[PDB]
């Protein structure tokens, strides 16, 4: 009784397995045959680009990468900005009439 | 059943998409500087902004100028302007298109 | 059982994804310089952003100019960008595939 | 029981999918055409700008 | 070449990742220029401050 039931259901098991398997592939088959057809059209047209449809795709492009680019800016707290002149000058006037 | 279906799915609008390109494609052979002039004018203002609006962030900025020197504004405006005039110049590197238009080829 | 059964699973999905390949690899050799400069358009941003992603996490970043020198973002943003185009350089080293668009190759 | 009720419903999840793709297989050619149409028009005036 | 050329650019995002993600860990930045030398000039006086 333990036995053929473990048997009977062990067949349940791998006859689940090899149908899902063969579905499976019937859909990656199916797939790879429709995504074949999208690269191969995409293709197609892209041969036929002239220099102003290739300038487009890169001047879309351009604002994608600037933005990954330019993110960590989003962190910079302090900017200090000297010029003019090569050293530590510190020139500032106007008395203390009466601080201690 | 569903993976076969999606799969004509899929080619519908591979099909569809493919259409799209070729009539873009014939479209962009009319394109001529007086019209290619308009597509750097208005991204050059979007490349601006991902590259000006993460600096904003910015809290505080300070600047200090001495004898000969200008006054430091120029310095910060320069740097968002020339990260935008360098990424062109960057991409040119890894494939030969120009985002310039003639003026050097 | 089960294991006998799971070998016919894995063969009827390796022949399933061999005849993938084999028409994917048909459609590549349609694949002229107006294509494959799409392929390098559409990963140029996601390599930035695995790249930049990390770094955004940094708490707080100073910069400080002098004399000369410009402001500092040009540095900052300019490291985003140079490990970027170091890495296709460097792959290069350990397989003679190109990662740029003829130019050079 | 069981077996033809979850046959007959994936046909309609199937059907569903089929249906939604082709409309919109449709819509985005008729868009295409229309936007082609655009930017032909924009070139044939932007090429008189002096 | 352009299918070889594909299978790089799918392992560059990969191999990218990996590379950078110790920068999460990154906490102060400080970046100085223009020159090579400590220049602490700041100008405003205490008219009051003891």
């Amino acid at each position: 009784g333990e036995k053929v039931k473990q048997v009977l259901l062990a067949q349940a098991e791998a006859e689940k397995i090899r149908k899902i398997g063969e579905a499976e592939a019937a859909v990656i088959e199916a797939m790879g045959k429709a995504e074949a057809e999208r690269m191969k059209l995409k293709a197609e047209a892209y041969q036929k680009y002239g220099d102003a449809a290739k300038m487009a795709l890169v001047l879309e492009a351009l604002p994608q990468i600037a933005a990954k680019i330019a993110a960590p800016l989003t962190k910079v707290d302090e900017i200090v900005v000297l010029s003019g002149d090569n050293s530590k000058v510190t020139s500032e006037v106007n008395r203390l009439l009466a601080e201690l | 059943m569903r993976g076969e279906a999606e799969a004509f799915a899929i080619g519908a609008r591979a099909r569809a998409e493919a259409e799209q390109m070729a009539k873009k494609a014939e479209a962009f052979q009319l394109y001529q500087e007086a019209a290619q002039l308009d597509m750097l004018l208005e991204k050059l203002p979007q490349v601006a902004e991902e590259i000006s609006g993460p600096l904003t962030s910015a809290n505080k900025i300070t600047l200090v100028s001495s004898g000969s020197g200008t006054m430091g504004a120029a310095k910060v405006t320069g740097e968002v302007l020339d990260i935008l005039t360098r990424l062109p110049e960057s991409v040119e590197r890894l494939t030969g298109v120009s985002i310039s238009q003639v003026n050097h080829k």
